[PDB]
RNA sequence: AACGAGCUUGGUGAUAGCUGGUUACCCAAAAAAUGAAUUUAAGUUCAAUUUUAAACUUGCUAAAAAAACAAAAUCAAAAA
RNA sequence: AUUAAACCUUGUACCUUUUGCAUAAUGAACUAACUAGAAAACUUCUAACUAAAAGAAUUACAGCUAGAAACCCCGAAACCAAAC
């Protein structure tokens, strides 16, 4: 698979570091549906754990899009362009909120 | 059955400003059921890749292969449509882009054999393609020089890293 | 067919069965069905014991 | 036909798109791309295995082409080395050959430096102080 | 080590001499590795996928003192 | 089959392992009689904790709650 | 038939040589054994196999400390060929509440019970 | 495999139309009528298995046993093979013993 | 009975909450996997 | 148009201790191919093994003397 | 793996069987669709009620009642009846 796959070499977008450290992640976006089973867990984040994260990552525009759905969807978007999606359906609130903190680091 | 190399002629690009090169025209024509081998007319349609028009009539009305006559009146039928409902200003100034052949629709039939054994025998029929882009053939293949092989020898030579270490 | 803290029986039971045994009875509570499960064969005991309690 | 799967066009993809930079009738077949592609997993698993044991000997091999510029073998090298409370690895000592030529040699004469020592001392019999390079940092 | 001169531990180097800085970039996950082993009956579907967390430091800072 | 020269040695250098290991099995602290109860107590104890965890088996209780929080999974934003 | 083998007694008696050679004096045996499984039980008859679960050494490489008694030294006795017997020691006596966790056991054999990790000055 | 190139028609489910609404209305006929008739008697289906239930073979002789004297000729010709070869799979042919 | 009260704070039951007892069901096993495949038990 | 006994339909999904096949993932445990009977040795039933659950208590290694033998296993106090 | 598709290094196709062994022997040109474990005597789990249980006929010296939980496919030479 790794013959059959794509590599790169270690890298960092724009010397992230060196002289000061900036988050990648700029945007977070939860759909929601108001009255769903499978999207429960993703309305408990949203009622206990999103203001929290939020504050401490005054940097990602969080947006929060209750509406009718089959599948809570987040859509993660970063400084160099790439766009990474995750369903959410039916997970409880502690993955959600260990899967937005991955996107965020 | 799909038809899509009849409806390349009908596609319509908006007007070209004034600073802009010249689009060269382009037409597609076909013949569809045509009682002959693609395997066979494949190489018809081979031989003419990249002539001109008129160089490709001239080798086509001396072969003696049947698709031969076939190629040459889809040719000469592709050449009219150009200049009369194509823009196209000179019939000469045209050349072969693309020739192929493809399958057919094929009818099954009995080979009979020695001892009341059979065979299933294939009717076959081909389509034939074509592109004609209006311009002079584009240049002629050139032979990489011995220059030209030492140079990208020695690219590679300097392309090479140290590998598996920092 | 306890009705109440189910709890509460099963801490009178281990206590009242506890010196029989010499060691703590076990038991299983089932809240859903209302029923109190003891390892061990105890029903003369119980049955004298819940009739003094006035049930 | 009360229930009938619905899904295998995608269980068929699984397998193809694994076997899409084969070449032949490997890589379109599925009959065939499924036996290939078990045979490509199986080879990649122990792949990672080996890979470790190979870049190890690149090392030595890279390490004695260094030391052997300076006049010393590999064994000579790595064990006088460790003679001297230097725990520096194969993979970084490569490094230094390839890129830091000027601390290898200081490497290479400090590795030379102690292999005399422990001539001179086998012959010493014991009698004879040990050496400056000799001897040990203790701890505790 | 510099240009014109080298320090070796034995193993290690005191505190006082070098302090060397480094920042954390990113944490991460490894990309999905293929761990399948070959068995009777092998089939395409007795397959594991690896996945581990992964931690990118960048070096800042190399710095000595006259402690020798 | 000509035995090699590492391979003589491998073996001698087990052999001197093994011939030490003859001398510290030849000085027992105690004797056989010494030996007798010293560790009794420990043994009897260690037995009755598996026997305890052997006779312990019995079914887990069963709570309402259990049952009732499924209900949560029609829980709603009103 | 391979079959348990009965050592005669005259290998487990020492010469004078002896304590010399390995440091050991006859009188004040050393009280614990240190014991390390340095081969394989596989190839070798399932009695072996038995003990080495009994004493312990299921792990290679990883020390077992066990009493220098007659009834535990016949188990030994038994796998002698796959194990290293080392006399366990205390330098500095044995380890109290108060450093029982601050030992570190050395490969020399000795117990030590303040391990500091600097330098020894 | 190949795959519809387009979705289908969506269905439509009306959940509450009569006979969805009133679903299971007098299965309680006996205990909250006196008992004067068993739910089994509000069972619609074959005659001979309204409140009843088996296995094959058993449903195979309850048809006959019910109906067999009504059937047609290529019916009950096939049924009577039915029982035949069903009797000699559960008496003869198994796992276990 | 405070389990009725909890039965007043939680959602309504219907026929989209419903489910059996736990472990009154065992789980019916089909010779399609490789476990209980191939040979079947046979 | 292949008769030591025609062909077609049906009985019929004949029967086959025989050959072939018997479709997702994960975790765990695992025999042995030994003894006995069988128109039985290409099969089956029982023992023996293995296994799941449960009950409650000693098991494994070792094991002095001491008998039984004739002049390394059987038995198995204490201990560990 | 690699800067680099091939070069370098590692690597005795699959299934079925054979003694747990494949350089054995069967089977597979390839694609698509179709194509093979089924029953409740005892046992276990989950509940109702309980010296009684079951909506008549049955079981019962804690039982009884209900639920859930199970046992493949293709293939002969033949035999018989009635037609041709
Ligand atoms: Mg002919
Ligand atoms: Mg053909
Ligand atoms: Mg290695
Ligand atoms: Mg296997
Ligand atoms: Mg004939
Ligand atoms: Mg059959
Ligand atoms: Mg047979
Ligand atoms: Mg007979
Ligand atoms: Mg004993
Ligand atoms: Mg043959
Ligand atoms: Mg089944």
């Amino acid at each position: 698979t790794g013959r059959g796959t794509s590599s790169r070499f270690l890298t960092s977008v724009l010397h992230n570091g060196l002289g000061r450290y900036v988050q990648q992640l700029q945007r977070l976006s939860l759909s929601l549906s108001r009255d769903a089973p499978s999207s429960r867990g993703a309305r408990e984040f949203v009622e206990r754990e999103v203001t929290d994260f939020a504050r401490r990552n005054p940097g990602v525009v969080v947006y929060v899009n209750p509406r009718p759905c089959a599948m809570p969807r987040i859509v993660a978007e970063y400084l160099n362009g790439a766009v990474r999606e995750e369903n959410v359906n039916s997970k409880s609130v502690e993955e959600i909120k260990s899967l937005v903190q991955k996107l965020a680091d | 059955i799909s038809r899509k190399w009849e409806k390349k002629n009908k596609i319509v690009y908006p007007p070209q400003l004034p600073g802009e090169p010249r689009r060269p025209a382009e037409i597609y024509h076909c013949r569809r059921q045509i009682k002959y081998s693609k395997d066979k007319m494949w190489y018809l349609a081979k031989m003419i890749r990249g002539m001109s028009i008129d160089q490709a009539l001239a080798q086509l009305e001396f072969n003696d292969k049947k698709g031969a006559q076939i190629i040459k009146e889809v040719l000469l039928e592709a050449q009219d449509m150009a200049v009369r409902d194509h823009n196209v200003e000179f019939r000469s100034n045209l050349h072969i882009a693309e020739s192929t052949s493809g399958r057919g629709q094929c009818l099954k039939r009995i080979r009979y054999h020695g001892r009341g054994r059979f065979g299933i025998m294939e009717k076959v029929y081909c389509h034939y393609f074509v592109k004609l882009v209006e311009g002079p053939p584009p240049p002629p293949e050139v032979p990489k020089t011995a220059v030209d092989h030492a140079k990208d020898y020695i690219q590679q030579l300097r392309s090479r890293t140290i590998i598996h270490t920092l | 067919k306890v009705e109440g803290d189910i709890w509460a029986l099963q801490k009178d039971v281990e206590e009242f069965l506890s010196p029989l045994l010499g060691k703590t009875p076990i038991t299983q509570v089932n809240e859903v069905t209302g029923t109190l499960r003891i390892k061990g064969y105890f029903d003369e005991q119980l049955k004298a014991w819940l009739l003094e309690k006035g049930f | 036909l009360r229930n009938r799967l619905t899904d295998r066009y995608w269980r068929v993809q699984e397998v193809l798109k694994h076997a899409q930079h084969f070449r032949g009738r490997k890589n379109r077949c599925y009959r065939l791309a499924v036996r290939a592609v078990t045979r490509a997993f199986v080879k990649c698993t122990k792949a990672r295995r080996l890979k470790k044991r190979n870049l190890r000997t690149l090392w030595i091999n890279r390490i004695t082409a260094a030391s052997q510029e300076h006049g010393l073998k590999y064994p000579a090298f790595i064990v006088n080395l460790i003679k001297c409370q230097v725990e520096l690895n194969r993979k970084v000592l490569v490094d230094l050959a390839i890129y830091e030529p000027k601390t290898f040699k200081s490497l290479a004469a400090l590795a030379k430096r102690r292999q005399q020592e422990g001539f001179a001392a086998a012959l010493g019999d014991g009698k004879e102080p040990e050496g400056i390079f000799s001897r040990v940092v203790q701890y505790h | 080590g510099a240009d014109n001169f080298t320090l070796l531990g034995k193993p290690l180097l005191r505190k006082e001499l070098v302090r060397v800085e480094a920042t954390v970039i990113e944490k991460t996950e490894s990309w999905p590795k293929i761990n399948m082993k070959f068995r009777k009956r092998k089939n395409f579907r007795k397959k594991k996928i690896i996945v581990n967390p992964q931690t990118i430091l960048r070096i800042n800072t190399i710095e000595i003192a006259p402690r020798l | 089959r000509t035995v090699s020269f590492q391979a003589k040695e491998s073996m001698i250098r087990r052999l001197e392992v093994e011939a030490e290991n003859h001398y510290w099995l030849s000085m027992p602290y105690m004797t056989a009689e010494q030996e007798c109860g010293h560790a009794a107590e420990r043994r009897a104890q260690a037995f009755e904790a598996i026997k305890a965890a052997a006779t312990s088996k019995f079914p887990k209780h069963r709570y309402i709650a259990d049952q009732l929080d499924h209900l949560n999974i029609s829980k709603k934003w009103s | 038939k391979f079959t348990k083998s009965r050592i005669p007694d005259k290998v487990f008696q020492p010469k004078p040589e002896d304590h010399e050679k390995y440091g050991g004096d006859p009188q004040n045996p050393h009280k614990l054994h240190i014991v390390t499984r340095i081969r394989s039980t596989k190839r070798r008859p399932y009695w072996e196999k038995d003990t080495i679960k009994m004493l312990g050494l299921q792990k290679a490489h990883s020390p077992q400390i066990h009493k220098n008694i007659p009834s535990v030294n016949a188990k030994l006795k038994v796998v002698k060929h796959l194990i290293r017997i080392q006399p366990l020691k205390l330098p500095q006596g044995l380890p109290t509440e108060e450093t029982m966790s601050s030992t570190c056991l050395k490969s020399t054999g000795e117990l030590v019970v303040q391990w500091h990790l600097k330098p020894v000055e | 495999a190949f795959v519809r190139l387009t979705l289908p028609p969506p269905k439509v489910v009306d959940r509450w139309n009569e006979k969805r609404a009133l679903f299971g209305v007098y299965d309680n006929i006996g205990i909250l009528g006196n008992f004067e008739k068993h739910p089994k008697e509000l069972i619609k289906g074959p005659v001979w298995l309204r409140g009843w239930r088996g296995n094959e073979l058993q449903r195979c002789v309850r048809k006959k046993k019910f109906v067999g004297n009504r059937m047609f000729i290529e019916d009950l010709h096939n049924l009577n093979k039915r029982i035949s070869y069903l009797y000699k799979h559960f008496n003869r042919h198994g796992k276990y013993r | 009975g405070t389990s009725l009260d909890l039965l007043r704070s939680l959602p309504r039951v219907s026929l989209a909450n419903l489910k059996p007892s736990p472990n009154s069901r065992k789980r019916e096993r089909r010779p399609r996997d490789r476990r209980r495949g191939r040979k079947c038990g046979r």
